[PDB]
C-alpha cells in the first residue's frame, strides 16, 4: 500500500538530516562547546579580534571572566 | 603576504583579457571574457567590494555574457594602502549604494527614463521593415 | 578562504567523478564503431536583459528603508517600478510578446 | 585462487546491476504495441521491476520489436538500433516480429526482425499477452544473469 | 435524438463574474484535479504479484 | 504509431505538413485474395487493432 | 600608483587594441567594448572602495547599467546586419567607402 | 458613471489578472499618503542610534541639554515603547 | 575540521538526490495504482544503486565530432552550481554565513544556464541546438520573476541574510504575510527546473540528472526556508533541522504530484503566461510590498 513509499523517503529525510545536524555539532567542536560567532559589520569583528588577544591562547572562544579583573 | 594574490589576480586578468582580444573563434572570446569577468569580480570581492562584485557576478556574467553567447548561438604591495579604522554597525558600501534613492533622485530620474527610452529604440530598431 | 576551500572541493569533486564516470566504460573493449534565424527568441533575449538591469537598478532596496527620508524614497522606488511598468506595457501593446 | 573469485563476484555485481534495470525503447509498429502498453498498465507494472516506461533511444538498454517490420521501415529500425549504447538487446514480441507471421508471403513485409538485427528474445503470439511478454523479459534477465564477462577476460 | 456538449453560455451578472475571476486567480479547478489524484494515492492498487499471481484465464 | 513527418515552417507556425505513411503497410487487400472468406476474416481484426 | 591599477589599465588598453586591429566578426568588436567596460567598473570600484568615497558607490552600478543598454543596442545593430548578409563578417561592410 | 462601470465590469472578466494588478498599484501609490503611521516610521527612523552621540562642551547656556542620560531633559523614547 | 563539514553536506545531498528518484517512481506508480519498483532490494531500496552501477558501466557515445572541451566542462559547471548553491543554507547554520547570501544564490543561479546553452552548442546539432535556445530563453525569463519576487518577500526581512529570515519568521509563517507572492514563486520554480508542466526538452548523462534533481531538492528547500519558517531554539538546533527536512521533503512531494497531475504547457502558452500574468502581479506587488511597511510602520531592523 502506500505506506511502502515510506521507507525510501525515511532514508532521504535520514540523508537531509545529516548535513544540518553535522555543522552544528562541529560548531560546537571548534568553538569551545558554543555557538559558532558571527561577524558582519566589522565591529563584531573587532570585538572577537579583542577577545583573541585578551584571551592568551589566540582562541576568541576562551572567555575571560571576572576573576580576570584583580 | 600570500605571494601578492591581488597581483596574480591582476595577471590573470590580463592574461585572459589577451587570450580573447585575439579574437579566435569568438565563442571561445566570449569563454575567455567570461573567465576574465570571473577573475575580475574575484578581485572586487577580496577588496571587499561584496555587492559589487557580487553586481558584477550577476548583472555582466549573468544576462549580458548569456545573451551574447545567445546572439552567437543563433549565428553560426598590496594589503597597504588599506584602512586601519571600522565601519561601526553596517557596511559603507551597502550605505553608499543604498543612497541613491535619497540622495540620488537625478540620478534615478536620468538613469529610468535612459532606459524606457532604450526598450523604445530596440522596439523601433528591430521593428524591420 | 574556507569559500575558496569550498568552491575547489566542488569543483574537484564533480570533475573527478565525471572522469571516473566517462573513463571506466573506456577501459573495457568494444566494437568501437540552420540559418533561420528567428527574431522573437533575440527579443525575448533583449527584453530579458532590460528588465534585468532595471532590477539591478531596484536591488539596493532592503537598506533604502532606513534613510529618514522614507517620502523621497518611497517615490524615487515607485517611480523606478512604473516605469518598468511603462517599458513592459509598451512591449506589450507593440506586439514584442507574440509567438 | 583469489584472481577468479574477485573477477567472479564483481561479475555476479555487475549483472546483478545491467538485469535490475532495463530502460527499453519500443518500436510499437503494430497491434503487439497494445499489449506492451498493457504490461505497463496498472495491472502488471513493468516499472515495479526496475523496466522504465519508454525510455530514450540513447540511454536504452534493450530493444522490443512489437509489429509487423515493412521494408519501407527496415532501414529506420537499423539505424536506431545502430545508436543503442551497448551492451544492448533486441526482443522479438509477436508472430509478424519473428517470422512475419499473418503477413510472411507478403511483397513489402521483412520474413522475421532478425533479417535486420540479431535477436536475443523471442516471444510467441499474436498478441502475446501482457504477462506472456513480462515472462519474457524475466527470461531475459535471467539470460543476463548467465552471462559472464570479467571470467572471459580472465581466462582469455 | 441528439444532445449539445458545448453549447452552454455564462451568466454575466456580477456574481458569475467574480466567481470565474476567482478561478482564475486562485486555481481552484487545479486544486480540484490535485485533490482527486491525491485521493488516487490513497487506494489500493490493481498490481497483481507475477510470477507468483497470475492473471485470470478461461478454459 | 509509426509516422514519417515532413514539414516547412516559418519560425514558429506551420506552413506546410506532409505525411509519409506506408511504414505499417503489409498488403492485407492482395493477401485476402488468396484466402477463403472464412480464411480472410482475421485480417479485419489487425485492420484497426 | 599601486600596481593593480596598472595591470587593469594594461588591461584596457589590450582590449581596446583589440577592438582596433578587427580581424572580422563585429561581434568581437562588442566583446572588445565589453571588456573595456568590465576594466572600467573594476578600477572604479577598487578607487572609489580604498577612498572610502560613501556616496561614489552609486557610480559603478551606475556605469554598468548604461553600459549594458549600450550592448543591447549593439547586438540589435548587428543582427541586423547579419540580417542583410546572414554573417557578422568585418568586411561585408564595405559599400561606403571614402 | 454607466459606462465606466460597465468598462469595469468587461475587465473583470476576461482579463482579472490586469485589473487586480492596476488595483494594487494604485493602492500602493495611493495609501502612505493618507496613512497615519507614515510619520511613525520616520521616526523610528531617525531613533535608531548608528553613530556615537557625540557630547557637548558645557557653557551654562544648555538648559535644554543633559550632563546624563538619567536626567530628564532630551528626547524620549516613551512613544516607540508603547507602539 | 573544515573539510569534514564540506564533506558531510556534498555526500549526503547526493544519496538524497539518488533515493528522491526512486521516492519520486514510487511516488507516481501509486498515484496511479498501481506500485513503484519493489523488486530491486525490500521495497525497491536497492533501485538506485543498481540504476548507478548500470550507468556508469555503459558505454559513453561521444559525438565524435563535438566539442570534447564544451562537452567535458558543461556537466562540471552543472554539478558545482548544484553543489555550491547549498552552501549557504542555514539548517539553522550555515557551512558559510554571508551577509548578502540571497544575492550568492541568485547569481549562481543565474550562471546555471551557460551549461544548457554549452550542451546545445555542443551536440552538433540544429534541432538540440534550437532546443537549448527555447530553454535558455524560458529560463531567463522566469528567473527575471524569481528575482523580484525574491527582492519583495526580502523586503519584510531587511536584509540579505539566510539566517535573519529565521528570526523574521519566529512567530508567524511568511506564507501568510505574502501568500500570493508564494503562488507566483512556487511555479516559478517549476518553471525554472524544466518541470513538469514545463518540460518542453551514461556518464554526464547521470551527471546532469543528478544536477537537476539536486536542484529541485534545494529549490524546495530555499522555498521552505523562505516562506515556511521553523523555530529555532539555540540550545538544540536538532528541532529545527527536523523542522526543516521535513517541510523540504513534503514541498518535493508536491513537485512530484504536481508532475502526476497535469498535463504541460506549450511553449509561447508558458511565455505568455510569465510575460501577461505574473510580470505584472509581480511588479504590482513590489509596490504593494515596498509601500505597505511604510504605511504600517512596520519596517524591519536591520540596516
Ligand atoms: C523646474 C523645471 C520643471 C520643468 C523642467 C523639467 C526638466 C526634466 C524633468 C526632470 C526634472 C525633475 C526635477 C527633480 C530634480 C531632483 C531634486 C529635487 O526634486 O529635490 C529632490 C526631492 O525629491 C522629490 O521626491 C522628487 C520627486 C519628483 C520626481 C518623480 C517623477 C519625475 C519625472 C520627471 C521626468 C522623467 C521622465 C518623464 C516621466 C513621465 C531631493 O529630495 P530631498 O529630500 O529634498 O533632498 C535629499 C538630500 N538629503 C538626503 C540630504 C536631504
Ligand atoms: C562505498 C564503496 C562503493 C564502491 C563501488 C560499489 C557500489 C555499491 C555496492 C553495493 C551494491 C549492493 C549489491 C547487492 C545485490 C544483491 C541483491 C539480491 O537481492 O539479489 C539476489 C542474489 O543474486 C545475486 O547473487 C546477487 C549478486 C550481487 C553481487 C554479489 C556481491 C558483490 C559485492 C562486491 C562489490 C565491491 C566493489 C569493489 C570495486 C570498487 C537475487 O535477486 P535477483 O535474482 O536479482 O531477483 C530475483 C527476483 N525474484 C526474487 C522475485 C524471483
Ligand atoms: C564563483 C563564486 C563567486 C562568489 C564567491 C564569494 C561570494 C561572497 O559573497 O562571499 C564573499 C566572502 C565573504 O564575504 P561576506 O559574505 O560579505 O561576509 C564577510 C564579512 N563578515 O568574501 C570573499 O570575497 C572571499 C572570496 C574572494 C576570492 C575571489 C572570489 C571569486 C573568485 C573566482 C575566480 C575564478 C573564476 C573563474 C571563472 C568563473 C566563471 C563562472
Ligand atoms: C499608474 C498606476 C500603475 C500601477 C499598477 C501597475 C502594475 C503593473 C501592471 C501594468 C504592467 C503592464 C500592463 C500593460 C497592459 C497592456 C494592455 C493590452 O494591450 O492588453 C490587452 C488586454 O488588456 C485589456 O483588456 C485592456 C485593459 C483592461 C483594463 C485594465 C485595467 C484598467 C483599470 C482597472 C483597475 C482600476 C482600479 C480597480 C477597480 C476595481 C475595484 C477594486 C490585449 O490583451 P492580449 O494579450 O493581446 O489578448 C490577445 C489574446 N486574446
Ligand atoms: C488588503 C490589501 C490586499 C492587497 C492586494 C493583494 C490581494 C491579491 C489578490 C490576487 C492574488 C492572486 C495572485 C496569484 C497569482 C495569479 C496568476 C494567474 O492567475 O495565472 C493564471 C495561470 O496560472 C496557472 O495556470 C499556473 C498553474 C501551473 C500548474 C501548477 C499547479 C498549481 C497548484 C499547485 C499548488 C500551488 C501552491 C502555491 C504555494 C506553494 C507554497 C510555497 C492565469 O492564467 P489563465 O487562466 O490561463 O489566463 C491567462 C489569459 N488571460
Ligand atoms: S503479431 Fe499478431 S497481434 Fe501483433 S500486430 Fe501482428 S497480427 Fe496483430
Amino acid at each position: 500500500m502506500w505506506f511502502e513509499i515510506l521507507p525510501g523517503i525515511a532514508v532521504m529525510a535520514a540523508c537531509l538530516f545529516i548535513p544540518g545536524m553535522a555543522t552544528a555539532h562541529i560548531h560546537k567542536f571548534t568553538n569551545g562547546g558554543k555557538e559558532k560567532r558571527v561577524a558582519h559589520f566589522s565591529y563584531q569583528w573587532n570585538l572577537m579580534e579583542r577577545d583573541r588577544r585578551i584571551s592568551g591562547v589566540n582562541r576568541y572562544h576562551v572567555t575571560k571572566g571576572l576573576e580576570n579583573i584583580d | 603576504m600570500t605571494m601578492y594574490i591581488a597581483f596574480i589576480l591582476s595577471t590573470i586578468f590580463v592574461i585572459g583579457f589577451v587570450g580573447f582580444s585575439s579574437k579566435p573563434s569568438p565563442i571561445y572570446g566570449g569563454l575567455g571574457l567570461i573567465v576574465s569577468g570571473g577573475v575580475g569580480c574575484g578581485i572586487v570581492l577580496n577588496f571587499g567590494g561584496s555587492f559589487l562584485g557580487l553586481m558584477v557576478f550577476l548583472i555582466y556574467l549573468g544576462g549580458m555574457l548569456v545573451v551574447f553567447g545567445y546572439t552567437t548561438a543563433m549565428a553560426t604591495g598590496d594589503w597597504v594602502i588599506y584602512d586601519t579604522g571600522d565601519s561601526g554597525f553596517f557596511s559603507e558600501e551597502a550605505m553608499g549604494i543604498a543612497a541613491l534613492y535619497s540622495y540620488g533622485t537625478w540620478l534615478v530620474i536620468v538613469t529610468g527614463w535612459s532606459l524606457l527610452i532604450g526598450v523604445v529604440v530596440i522596439m523601433e530598431i528591430t521593428r524591420g521593415n | 578562504m574556507n569559500i575558496m576551500l569550498t568552491l575547489l572541493t566542488n569543483v574537484t569533486l564533480a570533475s573527478l567523478l565525471v572522469l571516473i564516470a566517462f573513463w571506466l566504460p573506456q577501459l573495457n573493449a568494444y566494437s568501437e564503431k540552420r540559418l533561420p534565424f528567428s527574431m522573437k527568441f533575440f527579443l525575448v533575449a533583449i527584453t530579458f536583459l532590460l528588465f534585468d538591469l532595471e532590477i539591478a537598478l531596484l536591488l539596493p532596496l532592503p537598506w533604502a528603508s532606513q534613510t529618514n527620508n522614507l517620502k523621497t524614497m518611497l517615490t524615487m522606488a515607485l517611480f523606478l517600478l512604473i516605469l518598468l511598468a511603462a517599458s513592459l506595457a509598451y512591449e506589450w501593446t507593440q506586439k514584442g510578446l507574440e509567438w | 585462487s583469489r584472481g577468479e573469485y574477485v573477477v567472479a563476484k564483481l561479475d555476479d555485481l555487475v549483472n546483478w546491476a545491467r538485469r535490475s534495470s532495463l530502460w527499453p525503447m519500443t518500436f510499437g509498429l503494430a497491434c503487439c504495441a497494445v499489449e506492451m502498453m498493457h504490461m505497463a498498465a496498472p495491472r502488471y507494472d513493468m516499472d515495479r521491476f526496475g523496466v522504465v516506461f519508454r525510455a530514450s533511444p540513447r540511454q536504452s538498454d534493450v530493444m522490443i520489436v512489437a509489429g509487423t517490420l515493412t521494408n519501407k521501415m527496415a532501414p529506420a529500425l537499423r539505424k536506431v538500433y545502430d545508436q543503442m549504447p551497448e551492451p544492448r538487446y533486441v526482443v522479438s514480441m509477436g508472430s509478424c516480429a519473428n517470422g512475419g507471421g499473418y503477413y510472411h508471403y507478403s511483397y513489402s513485409v521483412v520474413r522475421g526482425c532478425d533479417r535486420i538485427v540479431p535477436v536475443d528474445i523471442y516471444v510467441p503470439g499474436c498478441p502475446p499477452t501482457a504477462e506472456a511478454l513480462l515472462y519474457g523479459i524475466l527470461q531475459l534477465q535471467r539470460k543476463i544473469k548467465r552471462e559472464k564477462r570479467l571470467r572471459i577476460w580472465y581466462r582469455r | 435524438t441528439y444532445k449539445f456538449v458545448n453549447m452552454r453560455e455564462p451568466s454575466m451578472d456580477m456574481k458569475s463574474v467574480t466567481d470565474r475571476a476567482a478561478q482564475t486567480l486562485l486555481w481552484t479547478e487545479l486544486v480540484r484535479g490535485l485533490g482527486m489524484t491525491l485521493s488516487y494515492l490513497f487506494r489500493e492498487p490493481a498490481t497483481i504479484n507475477y510470477p507468483f499471481e497470475k492473471g485470470p484465464l478461461s478454459p | 504509431g509509426v509516422l514519417r513527418l515532413v514539414m516547412e515552417l516559418s519560425g514558429e507556425m506551420v506552413r506546410k505538413c506532409d505525411p509519409h505513411i506506408g511504414l505499417l503497410h503489409r498488403g492485407t487487400e492482395k493477401l485476402i485474395e488468396y484466402k477463403t472468406y472464412l480464411q480472410a476474416l482475421p485480417y479485419f481484426d489487425r485492420l484497426d487493432y | 600608483m599601486p600596481l593593480v591599477y596598472m595591470n587593469i589599465i594594461m588591461a584596457f588598453a589590450i582590449a581596446l587594441a583589440g577592438l582596433l586591429m578587427y580581424r572580422s566578426h563585429l561581434m568581437s568588436s562588442l566583446l572588445c567594448l565589453e571588456g573595456m567596460m568590465l576594466s572600467l567598473f573594476i578600477m572604479s570600484t577598487l578607487i572609489i572602495l580604498n577612498t572610502h568615497f560613501t556616496l561614489a558607490n552609486m557610480m559603478p552600478i551606475i556605469l554598468l547599467v548604461f553600459a549594458a543598454c549600450e550592448a543591447a543596442l549593439g547586438l540589435s545593430l548587428l543582427v541586423m546586419v547579419s540580417n542583410t548578409y546572414g554573417t557578422d563578417y568585418v568586411q561585408n561592410l564595405n559599400l561606403l567607402q571614402c | 458613471a454607466g459606462r465606466i462601470a460597465s468598462f469595469l465590469k468587461n475587465a473583470w472578466a476576461k482579463e482579472p489578472v490586469l485589473v487586480a494588478s492596476f488595483a494594487i498599484g494604485g493602492l500602493a501609490i495611493i495609501l502612505p499618503s493618507l496613512s497615519p503611521y507614515t510619520n511613525y516610521a520616520i521616526r523610528i527612523n531617525r531613533a535608531t542610534p548608528y553613530n556615537y552621540p557625540v557630547p557637548l562642551r558645557d557653557d551654562g547656556n544648555m538648559p535644554d541639554v543633559p550632563s546624563h542620560p538619567q536626567d530628564p531633559q532630551g528626547p524620549s523614547l516613551e512613544w516607540l515603547k508603547n507602539l | 575540521m573544515f573539510m569534514i563539514n564540506i564533506l558531510s553536506l556534498i555526500i549526503p545531498i547526493l544519496l538524497a538526490v539518488a533515493f528522491l528518484t526512486l521516492v519520486e517512481r514510487k511516488v507516481l506508480g501509486y498515484m496511479q495504482l498501481r506500485k513503484g519498483p519493489n523488486v530491486v532490494g525490500p521495497y525497491g531500496l536497492l533501485q538506485p544503486i543498481a540504476d548507478a552501477l548500470k550507468l556508469f558501466t555503459k558505454e559513453p557515445l561521444r559525438p565524435a565530432t563535438s566539442s570534447i572541451s564544451m562537452f567535458i566542462i558543461a556537466p562540471i559547471l552543472a554539478l558545482s552550481l548544484a553543489l555550491t548553491m547549498w552552501v549557504p543554507l542555514p539548517m539553522p547554520y550555515p557551512l558559510i554565513n554571508m551577509n548578502l547570501g540571497v544575492l550568492f544564490m541568485l547569481a549562481m543561479s543565474s550562471l546555471a544556464v551557460y551549461s544548457i546553452l554549452w550542451s546545445g552548442w555542443a551536440s552538433n546539432s540544429k534541432y538540440a541546438l534550437i532546443g537549448a535556445l527555447r530553454a535558455v530563453a524560458q529560463t531567463i525569463s522566469y528567473e527575471v520573476t524569481l528575482a523580484i519576487i525574491l527582492l519583495s518577500v526580502l523586503l519584510m526581512n531587511g536584509s540579505y541574510t539566510l539566517s535573519t529570515l529565521i528570526t523574521t519568521q519566529e512567530h508567524i509563517w511568511m506564507i501568510f504575510t505574502s501568500w500570493p507572492l508564494a503562488m507566483m514563486w512556487f511555479i516559478s520554480t517549476l518553471a525554472e527546473t524544466n518541470r513538469a508542466p514545463f518540460d518542453l526538452t551514461a556518464g554526464p548523462f547521470a551527471m546532469f540528472f543528478m544536477a537537476e534533481y539536486a536542484n529541485i531538492i534545494m529549490m524546495n528547500a530555499f522555498t521552505a526556508i523562505l516562506f515556511l519558517g521553523a523555530s529555532h531554539d539555540p540550545h538544540t538546533p536538532e528541532l529545527y533541522t527536523i523542522n526543516f527536512v521535513l517541510k523540504t521533503l513534503a514541498l518535493t512531494i508536491t513537485f512530484l504530484w504536481i508532475r502526476a497531475s497535469y498535463p504541460r504547457f506549450r511553449y509561447d502558452q508558458l511565455m505568455h503566461l510569465l510575460w501577461k500574468s505574473f510580470l505584472p502581479l509581480t511588479l504590482a506587488l513590489c509596490m504593494w510590498h515596498i509601500s505597505l511597511p511604510i504605511m504600517t510602520a512596520s519596517i524591519p531592523p536591520q540596516s
